């Protein structure tokens, strides 16, 4: 006589929203390295050409500094063009081991379609003892593999950075079928000479990525203007 | 294994405190449990000797003495009953400090002056007899000290052995460990060959030489057994937390507890042609010395005669054999009995004693010979009588032998994380009777001494010298790691998630016990046979659960019992479906809530929590790895749900698990008033969802239209949705269930159902023409599926 | 939760197994042979002859190295089920067992790794001693103390530990001449109740709301 | 190769409201998240932050994008009306950044939590009640992310 049967209806209330795409990505970047060592750093968006350039051993004369490239508020503070500064403040603050990744948002002035304003980056460092390119080759080579979760190929091709010496820019399978994804190097002496470490003693290598560049990929958006637009109809593909 | 401190120190003094050494024990693997002192303080109390006693002239009850000690005889008024001539008796001087503040000052009881006090062990604080006057031996030292006599300044300690430890269950083994920690010399107790008074013997067969590899057994003739055992004996067994008995059984333990060499002795008369060491035949009986009888398997070794069984060998003897009122000649028996022969055999038979854990544990293969001859002297001193010769009995290939070890520097180094010096190394192992000799450059070939039966690898050779040497002593490192970056797939709920998504949407985590009363089981689960347990802790905690649910929902009684009415709980755990053959243990997370849909507050619906509260905090579990939509909730039944409000969750036709109102006839039996609703899943179907795949935003307007519906009362919303998808187009960018009506305004049969229905076209703008055909042509389709009307 | 984050921050894995298992993995295996009091249904819950509930989560270390060669960085958290209880004891209790198998590992390894493990979990710079015990699964072992900070000596016994006994290692095909080990054990309510200042083990199980409602 | 590492065990204190941890309570308390740019138009800092001068750019790159936010506010209040603009009704978002507050001379570079909400306090749906969103919803969930490490008694509303 319980005659009190009802349906398959929706549920009551609110369900959960979501996450922004680049939030999912730099913290699935973070756990790849945390879950093996690496620190989380972070530091100031606003900072001072030392840090931002001739710590990074970028000499006053070199493009990238120029008004063209980088947005500026007197002549020595600046809007970070790279996370690396955070990479130099550590190193400057502390001795090795060293094992950091630094996310953050950094900022171009030459914007266009295909390049933000600003955007989002994980720049990673390893400094110790015995540190080779076979080690950052091994590094970089099994981060793409659990970050794309596939047993891809990856292309290792000579590149230049003034702050990584031998350098590299990193490529993966599918006009060529190879992806231009990240860039890394071995640590330039001069970089660690300094921020007071011995170059002789000590070595290192440093990584790059494009936050958005990565969320592009794995999720298939194709406009980068997406991101900073904040529509629902956009946000809402990623809950 | 308990000891007296001055008893172990007469064989190794480390020359340190009680304090230190009780402290290095337990930081050498010997962890003192108890470390207490044998008696409570006094002064002045000596050894007293009362020469006379007469009846107190103006008192029945009180007796007037002359005792002397040593020195000088004084006059002391007594009322004790035990009181008289001859006694050696502790005598409180006047001045004495007694325990608890007493001082003993001159007295005139009853007109008569007395000059002291004579004690009882209670006065004294060292045992707990006041029914007269502590009876010292008759051979006691007029004058001594009672604490110098008695040997009071001690402690007793208390050691709780590791299995690998079974050498230290003696004074033996345990003074030969102090003078190992602290590098002190050894003097143990020399046990002097006793002679042979005459020539008889019996004889001895060991018919099962691998099980007792070595036996000696000796004749004793004429013992006076209404002797007593000496006040040392009996202290010294005290000590260690032995009782005494009767002398033969007392000196048997004693040599035990003080060589590590369990002993018996039988009544000679109850040797029928000689001892036998031998097998037990299957269904054997032998009644032991407690009453106890013990039906016997082949496995276990027992000691007979040329007639029957006399005990089981190496724990307990037989009640036939052992020692009575009537024995006049004894025969002694100390062997050694293989460790795997007699492991877990006492058990078997519900039997645990001091002698079979030593063997079980392992006694030094090699001393059965030291302890007859100790046991001879002892039982000489304290009973008399004359020895025989020793009778031994031994089979040299079933002796237990150890391989010398190969002990290498560098894994030493290795293991420990320093080096050693050889020195060191040789001057450790030495001191625990290692045989150390030098096998080329870094390495030794080292022999097992006969008491240890814990060493036989080169791992156990490191642990001795780590152990010795200090384990907080030892160097700090963290091991190296040759890693790789990795990381878990994207599109998963795991369960850590899913709890603190429970969380946020209120709910209160529970963890319950697996095992469940069968009866509770039953409600849930009809019909289906739990797995039950052989040995469970209760009957209640019989039932291994096949849902989380039983112990949930209980969980939710107890609160309600407890002046709570709104209960939201939730827990993970396994389920177990199945018996053995075909057992599958899956995890399973389950909720449970009842009560307010939401907390009392001034901005808050005072309505009750209903099914579709439960629905959307499953929806929102479901929806966690962005794979909501393969999952279906279908009207369902279960015998522990209600069947008007029970929902079966399925992803592609698999059984994810239910929702549902719990059963009313269920709230009735478990006495609850109030609505209850359950969920429970099976992770393994929850955890994979899907990565997100970008679809291109349109730059045009969406369109929206809404439909009132009019159908079947008993039509299910989701199927009208579904079929309103299939007729939408390819442009529908959202179908919304915005009200359903089932009132006054339409027939009782019918239900309204207020749909809105949103398009985007990707590329351009959508005319009114092409919208209101697709929303004609939808409307046909319910028409014909399930004969719909507008309103 | 907390436990798992000190080692899975530093490569180690969460390993799960079953909670009904069988006497090789749960005793055989772990070198407590046939005869050991420990077997006994005095302390072990039984289904049959063969089969158990779990005493303790290293039959997990096991089927891992079973399945795998080193090197093995593994957490085992868990229900456990003892049969002997009382107020001290519960039939059912949880605890997390680790496991590190490689090339060159040393007492001073596990020393280091369990002296950072208990400074991480109470978040204090304690003093961590190290007592000599015997585990028949671990060969040296010792049983972990730590100071009266978080409330007879002033020590407390949090957990055991040792090195991977080379029987251990043999028997789940791992060559013990190229491969050392460390294995650690902890009682995750024991824990629980030195952290959050709980008296009552009996408290766990109840799941009253004014006890459940102090955590949020 | 893969690079050797003596590592020890390590963690962060047990009660503390991190970040990533905050987002997801947001999420599951039904927000969208949102990341806006850090230099804003100064006409629309003004109007949020009156009498305060921006820490202004020499080279922006448009006029529009010369003052560094001193709040997360006028970027989420744009998103929301970005989004109403663009028939939608239930905005709930949610943004966590830098403030830059000062000028260069004693800047402050601050890591603030900020969402922004209008519409209906429900989703459409048939059990749901048609009531717009209030001060009190937002509240809650205010209440709820200083919650998130068992001290929500250490704050006060005034």
């Amino acid at each position: 006589a319980a005659e009190r049967i009802d349906v398959t209806l929706p549920g009551r209330g609110q369900l959960s929203g979501g996450l922004h795409p680049v939030t999912r990505t730099l913290e699935r970047i973070e756990q790849c390295f945390s879950r093996i060592g690496y620190e989380v750093a972070e530091g100031p968006e606003v900072e001072d050409d030392y840090h931002n350039f001739e710590a990074l051993n970028i000499p006053g004369h070199h493009p990238a500094r120029a008004m063209h490239d980088t947005f500026y508020f007197n002549a020595n503070m600046l809007l970070r063009t790279h996370t690396s500064p955070v990479q130099v403040r550590t190193m400057e603050s502390q001795q090795p081991p060293i094992r950091i990744v630094c996310p953050g948002r950094v900022y171009r002035c030459d914007s266009d379609l295909t390049h933000s304003p600003m955007f989002h980056q994980v720049e990673g460092l390893l400094v110790d003892e015995g540190v080779s390119f076979a080690d950052l080759k091994g590094t970089i080579e099994e981060f793409l593999r659990a970050f794309f979760e596939k047993q891809l190929e990856v292309r290792f091709r000579p590149s230049f950075f003034p702050f990584t010496e031998p350098s590299a820019e990193v490529d993966i399978q599918c006009q060529t079928g190879w992806l231009e994804v990240m860039g890394c190097g071995m640590v330039h002496p001069n970089v660690l000479r300094m921020s007071n470490i011995d170059p002789e003693k000590f070595q290192g290598f440093a990584f790059g990525m494009g936050a958005e560049r990565l969320a592009m990929l794995r999720y298939g958006v194709n406009d980068l203007r997406l991101f900073f637009d904040n529509d629902l109809r956009f946000l809402g593909q990623f809950r | 294994m308990k000891f007296s401190e001055k008893w172990l120190r007469s064989w190794a003094n480390p020359q340190v405190s009680h304090d230190e050494l009780v402290a290095r024990l337990s930081m050498v693997g010997l962890e003192v449990d108890a470390d207490l002192p044998v008696a409570g303080a006094f002064s002045g109390v000596v050894v007293g000797e009362v020469l006379s006693t007469e009846q107190h002239p103006d008192a029945d009850k009180l007796r007037v003495c002359q005792v002397s000690n040593g020195s000088e005889t004084f006059q002391v008024v007594c009322g004790a009953p035990n009181v008289r001539a001859g006694l050696k008796i502790p005598f409180a001087m006047i001045g004495a400090e007694l325990p608890d503040d007493f001082k003993i000052k001159k007295a005139k009881l009853r007109g008569v002056e007395s000059f002291g006090m004579l004690c009882s062990a209670k006065e004294l604080q060292i045992s707990e007899e006041n029914a007269g006057l502590l009876e010292l031996p008759a051979d006691a030292p007029v004058g001594q000290d009672v604490r110098t006599y008695l040997e009071l300044a001690d402690y007793t300690i208390e050691v709780g052995l590791t299995p690998n430890r079974g050498d230290c269950l003696s004074l033996a083994g345990l003074a030969r460990e102090v003078s190992a920690i602290y590098d002190v010399p050894l003097a143990p107790v020399a046990v002097d060959a006793v002679a042979a008074q005459h020539d008889e013997t019996r004889p001895v067969e060991l018919a099962a030489p691998a099980a007792c590899p070595r036996y000696l057994g000796r004749v004793i003739r004429n013992v006076d057994l209404s002797r007593p055992t000496p006040l040392w004996m009996v202290e010294r067994l005290r000590r260690s937390d032995i009782r005494s008995i009767d002398p033969v059984v007392d000196v048997t333990n004693y040599v035990m507890i003080e060589l590590g060499q369990p002993m018996h002795a039988f009544d000679l008369a109850e040797i029928n042609g000689g001892v036998r060491v031998r097998m037990a035949e299957d269904g054997e009986k032998l009644v032991l010395l407690d009453g106890q009888e013990i039906t016997l398997r082949a496995d276990t070794l027992v000691i007979a005669d040329h007639q029957r069984a006399l005990a089981i060998a190496g724990v307990m003897g037989g009640e036939h054999s052992g020692v009575s009122d009537s024995t006049r000649d004894l025969f002694l028996e100390a062997a050694f009995f293989d460790t795997i022969a007699l492991a877990g055999k006492a058990r078997s038979y519900g039997l645990h004693t001091d002698s079979s854990h030593r063997f079980e544990r392992g006694v030094d293969s090699q001393l059965a010979r030291k302890a007859m001859e100790r046991a001879t002297r002892l039982i000489l001193d304290i009973v008399g009588g004359e020895p025989g010769p020793i009778v031994e009995q031994v089979s040299e290939a079933h002796l237990p032998k150890v391989a010398p070890i190969t002990l290498r520097a560098e894994r030493v180094t290795q293991m420990l994380g320093m080096p050693l010096d050889a020195a060191e190394i040789v001057r450790l192992l030495q001191a625990l009777e290692l045989t150390v000799v030098a096998d080329g450059e870094g390495q030794w070939s080292v022999g097992v001494p006969s008491h240890r039966f814990d060493i036989s690898l080169e791992v156990d050779l490191i642990e001795e010298l780590a152990r010795l040497y200090g384990y907080n002593r030892l160097p700090v490192r963290y091991p190296q790691a040759r890693l790789a970056p990795n990381n878990k797939p994207e599109a998963r709920a795991a369960l850590p998630l899913l709890r603190r998504l429970l969380v946020a949407r209120g709910y209160q985590e529970a963890i319950t016990f697996s095992f469940i009363d069968p009866a509770l089981f039953e409600l849930f689960d009809p019909g289906t046979q739990p797995l039950t347990l052989a040995n469970p802790i209760s009957a209640d905690m019989a039932a291994m659960r096949s849902s989380l649910w039983p112990g949930l929902v209980k969980a939710l009684q107890h609160n309600l019992n407890r002046q709570q009415s709104r209960v939201r709980l939730f827990e993970s755990g396994l389920r177990f479906v199945g018996q053995l053959e075909g057992l599958k243990q899956e995890a399973m997370l389950a909720g449970a809530i009842c009560g307010k849909r939401l907390p009392e507050g001034w901005a808050n619906g005072r309505d009750g929590v209903d099914f579709f509260d439960a629905k959307a905090d499953v929806e929102a579990v479901l929806a966690s790895a962005g794979a909501l939509g393969d999952f279906s909730f279908v009207p369902g039944e279960h015998p522990a749900l209600h069947p008007g409000q029970t929902a079966r969750i399925e992803r592609e036709g698999r059984l994810v698990g239910y929702l549902g109102a719990l059963h009313p006839e269920l709230a009735k039996k478990l006495d609850l008033e109030q609505p209850v609703f359950l969920f429970e899943l099976l992770l393994a179907e929850v955890v994979d969802g899907h990565l997100p795949k970008f679809r291109e935003l349109s730059r045009f307007p969406e369109v929206r239209r809404d439909l009132a519906l009019l159908v079947d009362q008993d039509v299910p919303a989701q199927d009208i949705l579904t079929q309103i998808r299939a007729a939408a187009g390819e442009w529908l960018t959202d179908l919304r269930l915005f009200d359903v009506y089932h009132g006054k305004g339409i027939d009782p049969h019918r239900k309204s159902l207020a749909v809105g229905l949103t398009w985007q076209h990707p590329s351009r703008t959508l005319n009114d023409d092409e919208v209101n055909s697709t929303t004609q042509n939808i409307v046909t389709s319910l028409e014909e599926r399930f004969n719909a009307t507008l309103r | 939760e907390r436990i798992e984050q000190c080692f899975s921050r530093i490569g180690y894995e969460v390993a799960e197994g079953p909670e009904v298992e069988d006497d090789y993995h749960n005793f055989e295996a772990l070198n407590i042979p046939g005869h050991h009091p420990a077997r006994a249904m005095h302390d072990t819950f039984y289904f049959n002859a063969n089969m158990l509930l779990r005493t303790h989560t290293s039959p997990v270390q096991v089927r891992t190295m079973e399945s795998q060669q080193p090197p093995i960085r593994i957490v085992c958290p868990g229900r456990v089920y003892r049969c002997d209880s009382d107020l001290t004891h519960s039939p059912m209790f949880h605890q997390v067992e680790g496991l590190l198998v490689d090339e060159g590992v040393s007492f001073a390894d596990l020393k280091g790794t369990i002296e950072e493990f208990l400074r991480a979990f109470f978040e204090k710079q304690l003093e961590v001693r190290f007592r000599p015990s015997f585990f028949p699964f671990t060969e040296p072992s010792a049983e972990v103390d730590i100071q009266c900070v978080i409330c007879q000596t002033g020590w407390l016994e949090v957990m055991g530990c040792g090195m991977v006994h080379p029987n251990v290692l043999r028997m789940s095909n791992i060559d013990p001449e190229k491969f050392q080990g460390f294995a650690f054990g902890m009682g995750a309510e024991r824990l629980a109740m030195l952290r959050y200042g709980v008296n009552d083990l009996r408290l766990f199980f109840d799941n009253d709301l004014r006890f459940l409602g102090q955590f949020r």
